This record gives structure tokens, sequence and C-alpha cells, in this order.
């Protein structure tokens, strides 16, 4: 039955992948941001008299 | 292709020798298969020179390809 059809093959592969994911999953360590801007060195000094 | 009869250019327009040749080739391929592949054949008609180019189709690992 397995050799007769391709859908069964894809189901077997999907089940194996799901089992692997459920057995060896973990979390993420690195954070991704979006193009932090620069500093003109004048905004860090308060303007006064 | 080594053991099959030679196909010449002059036989490319009969449309009957080609059919039997490709049918015999596909039958021989299907007879000795041991890896689960399936073989089929098709004949393509060209409107330029009235030629008849053979086409071989095979399904391996659930994937179809035409040669």
């Amino acid at each position: 039955r397995i050799l007769g059809s391709a859908d069964r093959l894809m189901e077997v592969i999907r089940e194996e992948l799901e089992l692997v994911r459920e057995q060896f999953g973990d979390k993420r360590r690195t954070e991704i941001t979006a193009n932090s801007a620069d500093i003109n060195l004048e905004d860090l000094i308060t303007q006064e008299d | 292709l080594i053991y099959q009869p030679t196909l010449t250019e002059a036989d490319l327009s009969d449309e009957q020798t080609v059919t039997r040749w490709v049918n015999a080739l596909v039958s021989e391929l299907n007879d000795k298969e041991q890896h689960g592949s399936q073989w089929k054949f098709d004949v393509h008609t060209n409107a330029e020179q009235n030629l008849f180019e053979p086409i071989v189709r095979v399904r391996t690992h659930g994937v179809d390809t035409d040669y």
C-alpha cells in the first residue's frame, strides 16, 4: 500500500518531520532589529545659556 | 539502447516503425525493472518536416519526467 501511492509517502515524511520537531525543538537566542540610527553628538548635550 | 535495433533517420517519418520500436523499448524496460519505476511512451508529431520524435516518460520516487 505504501509503494502503491505517493500521498502515503508524503504522509510518512510529514509524520517523521513532525516527530523530529516535537522531539528536538528549542527557542531563539538572537534578536533582529531594524537599522538603528546614528547620533549627531549634539542631541546628547542639553541646550541652555 | 545498445541491444535494441538501430533507428535511422530515414525511419523518422514512417510513424509506424517508430511506434513499434518505442513500444518494444518500453516493454523491455518494464520487464527488467527492480527499483519500482514505471515506464510509458508517447509519439510527438512535428508539422515542419512531418517527423515523429519518440518521447519516453518515467515515474521515479513519485515524480514524473519526460525525455
